RNA sequence: GCCCGGAUAGCUCAGUCGGUAGAGCAGGGGAUUGAAAAUCCCCGUGUCCUUGGUUCGAUUCCGAGUCCGGGCACCA
RNA sequence: AAUUGAAGAGUUUGAUCAUGGCUCAGAUUGAACGCUGGCGGCAGGCCUAACACAUGCAAGUCGAACGGUAACAGGAAGAAGCUUGCUUCUUUGCUGACGAGUGGCGGACGGGUGAGUAAUGUCUGGGAAACUGCCUGAUGGAGGGGGAUAACUACUGGAAACGGUAGCUAAUACCGCAUAACGUCGCAAGACCAAAGAGGGGGACCUUCGGGCCUCUUGCCAUCGGAUGUGCCCAGAUGGGAUUAGCUAGUAGGUGGGGUAACGGCUCACCUAGGCGACGAUCCCUAGCUGGUCUGAGAGGAUGACCAGCCACACUGGAACUGAGACACGGUCCAGACUCCUACGGGAGGCAGCAGUGGGGAAUAUUGCACAAUGGGCGCAAGCCUGAUGCAGCCAUGCCGCGUGUAUGAAGAAGGCCUUCGGGUUGUAAAGUACUUUCAGCGGGGAGGAAGGGAGUAAAGUUAAUACCUUUGCUCAUUGACGUUACCCGCAGAAGAAGCACCGGCUAACUCCGUGCCAGCAGCCGCGGUAAUACGGAGGGUGCAAGCGUUAAUCGGAAUUACUGGG
């Protein structure tokens, strides 16, 4: 699992950002980005639609690091159930522990939120936890577990999330070193450049 | 195969000459009434069972024939007698 | 037997039937080292007592293990299992060789007995199914076969060409 | 295990009677056409198993050792 | 609140629309191979040879049925040994319990395999002519005798296997007689059949002082049912073949005897000449069936390995036996083949039980651990047996999860690479600086799976009884294969951990050089003849990720078998 590699040069493919190089040396440029993803990367190609669908999905996945088969699973899940199953499948990935740990920014970019968690970090409710999968039920209290707590990573963390955005459905506490899920993040919420939609229609096929 | 547990083989037969030997003599009383019907004559052939009865049932309770059976030879063999007696 | 006797290291005990003798070891399909048993896979050390069961004869054990390296190593039994293999289908081989062998015997020098002539003194004949037997296996040239068979050299006829091959 | 013989240019294979390793295969190239076909012209081509000794000549004597096909010693 | 699900592409032509085949994009697997490989949990794991098999173990138990005691340990004796009263040794079942035996229960379960079987099978739903150990409800019984036999003596056959002869003895083994009914036969009247005790404790009396007797417990016998399992019957469903069209004489039906637990051509005798068949008889090939599994939006198609029911088979063919039940996987007997013993006269053997071995194959593992948990067999119970089972080993074999780091890092390093030779690029990538410390690692701590059972005691039922005993509490000593357990703790340290395919179209993604119809690639179209994005290599990328590809097979797309849904 863990793409692990350069971080950085999946934004300059797909075009776009993962926010990987969160605020210090900011605005990622130093990198030029988009320009040549690999050797003639100056060239944009046609892109048959199939491509679009595909640079979509790798795109998502990217994102949230996860694995073409996890997220299939992902994707499945959300098929099942009830609601336009497009929308569905970001309430489950955004549900992602680690990626609530990224939205409470007591990391910085997804990664770090996995070190956290791979690392017992992050007790949640009453019981630490080291699948950064665990899925985060409605209502959720959870919080770094002070054994490992006031690393100053967090500190650090918390403060570049001011200038982040502050995801409005979930419950921060910031400073007790904490943070609660409350109920699961609305489609019309997060970013919206993506059209998920796109996803679905990649697995028709 | 040779066990201990086989040991049950030869039981088994210290059974069958003795089970062996009772079937025949049940048959055995059997035949003489058939003959008996045979000859004829029912005062004989009556008497015949009169003494095949005792034995029959007998074998049915000390379990040698499922009791229903002994009965079936009474029962078919009554309705021989009385057809002739 | 209590019997003690040297080894190759590492080599499979199914080798070792052959150090006994060729024959016990085409018949061998068991072996039980301090009495428990194990495969042929099991590389002999420590000089240990090796239990050996037989059988009969007919085998092409490890010949059908040979291609791998795997299972009876060494070279000296193992070439005489070859060797087994081998003479069955020599036999084979003698019949069918025995066919082409008429063949070429008859198409080109005539006479297959002279053919013999042609071959008791020629190579290393010491029988003549010997001479019967490489007719199929290839196992001399197959095409000298023609040369010996042509063994004619009658020569001056050959220079009025040689003088024309000349020309 | 004793012991025994067969081991050739890139192929098939001459010679391997102690004396300057070459014949057929295609081959690659030449001349032809955009290429072939058709067709003309040319031959390129090695450590004789690799290697030591008796040899002026060893690829033809005698070994190692391997190889390949044998006969037998090989039953605990 | 209990499905929301359905994509197409290439390919015939100078070109087009048709039609229309081939092929492709997914999912799928008991997979195999190649490459590569770190951990965890979970499943899976001989599909071919239902081929052969060394060893081990895979089914035993009850002394509370019994005559006994060969053994293990206590008591009765004496001599002796000698720590002279301190121990060692010699006879008997007296006890504790216990080899062999008699005997009851089990061995028909559980486990395995899918050969056979296209229907004596299964599934479905029906039906009546049945039976059914152990268990349970009810009704009663349970008296009185006898003949043995192994054991075990003694002699004896044989290499052995395995016996033989003559005597010794018991019982819940066995067999009479009595006794039986809402049992059987019978219209009835009538006839007839049942068995067994064992153990515990105990006041009085009885005392042949071996016990009677009393109470408790459990066993035993007949009948009645209940539950359960098993047998049977019919309809419908249950592969392919018509270049298989007729088949059949116990065949179809009847009557009568016989037959089994029961119906019945189940079987015989005689009588009738029918019976099945185009809604496929019969014959031929193939197959264990279903619950389900796979695919599919569905309808369908494919399949039926794991888990589960059912059925069949247990070296091959055959027959019975005991028994409630088998025509019996580790029972018998016969024959056959094949291994093996053999003193050759004559015997022994059956892993398709778990492991395992040889073999076959592309291919599928340990000759492990504990009966601790569950269940099963025996037994009052304690217990004993348990390759069912619970586990652990093995293998990436599939599913899932996690880790191989994180942050920062412009001199846009070097080096490789391409260049329009300016530079772009590799590439924040690395280094560097700084932080964390999963699993690894070592070291600490530490569950749950455990319920019971035992010992004790108290109470209640109990009866003559504060006995035994049943039940119920309560106390105490205990029961863990997995097992340096799950999990939690600590320590150290970026430390130990990334590969595989493709990169012409299909189809995500490029260049450079090497080669020149050669070498080569290919699923289809097709690439390659000097400037290959396709071949080989380098670079860069693309996809997926401890996996990646190929082959394998199935549905898919295929509305190219079309009911849905074509002509």
């Amino acid at each position: 699992a863990r793409y692990l590699g350069p971080k950085l040069k999946l934004s300059r493919r797909e075009g776009t950002d993962l926010f990987l190089k969160s605020g210090v040396r900011a605005i990622d440029t130093k990198c030029k980005i988009e320009q040549a993803p690999g050797q003639h990367g100056a060239r944009k190609p046609r892109l048959s639609d199939y491509g679009v669908q595909l640079r979509e999905k790798q795109k998502v996945r990217r994102i949230y690091g996860v694995l073409e088969r996890q997220f299939r699973n992902y994707y499945k899940e959300a098929a099942r159930l009830k609601g336009n199953t497009g929308e569905n499948l970001l309430a489950l990935l955004e549900g992602r522990l680690d990626n609530v740990v990224y939205r409470m920014g007591f990391g910085a970019t997804r990664a770090e939120a996995r070190q956290l968690v791979s690392h017992k970090a992050i007790m949640v409710n009453g019981r630490v936890v080291n699948i950064a999968s665990y899925q985060v039920s409605p209502n959720d209290v959870v919080s770094i577990r002070e054994k490992a707590k006031k690393q100053s990573r967090v500190k650090a963390a918390l403060e570049l999330a001011e200038q982040r955005e502050k995801p409005t459905w979930l419950e921060v506490d910031a400073g007790k070193m904490e943070g609660t899920f409350k109920r699961k993040p609305e489609r019309s919420d997060l970013s919206a450049d993506i059209n998920e939609h796109l996803i679905v229609e990649l697995y028709s096929k | 195969n040779i066990k201990s547990a086989k040991k049950r083989a030869i039981q088994s037969e210290k059974a069958r000459k003795h089970n062996a030997s009772r079937r025949s003599m049940m048959r055995t009383f059997i035949k003489k009434v058939y003959a008996a019907i045979e000859a004829g004559d029912k005062a004989a052939a009556q008497k015949a069972f009169n003494e095949m009865q005792p034995i029959v049932d007998r074998q049915a309770a000390k379990g040698l024939i499922h009791k229903n059976k002994a009965a079936r030879h009474k029962a078919n063999l009554t309705a021989q007698i009385n057809k002739l007696a | 037997k209590g019997d003690v006797v040297d080894l190759p290291a590492g080599s499979t005990p199914l080798d070792f039937a052959y150090h006994i003798h060729s024959d016990v070891g085409h018949r061998c399909i068991g072996a039980k080292i301090g009495g428990r048993i194990v495969p042929f896979t099991y590389q002999l050390q420590m000089g240990d007592q090796i239990e050996i069961i037989t059988q009969k004869q007919p085998n092409p054990s490890r010949d059908w293990l040979n291609p791998n390296l795997g299972y009876v190593t060494t070279s000296r039994g193992r070439s005489k299992i070859h060797a087994w293999f081998r003479k069955q289908d020599r036999d084979k081989n003698i019949l069918a060789g025995r066919q082409i062998l008429d063949d070429e015997l008859e198409h080109l020098g005539i006479s297959l007995k002279e053919a013999e002539k042609h071959l008791l003194p020629r190579y290393n004949f010491n029988d003549v199914d010997e001479l019967l037997a490489a007719i199929g296996g290839g196992d001399i040239r197959l095409n000298q076969m023609v040369n010996f068979l042509q063994s004619q050299f009658n020569k001056p006829s050959a220079e009025e060409q040689d003088a024309a091959a000349l020309k």
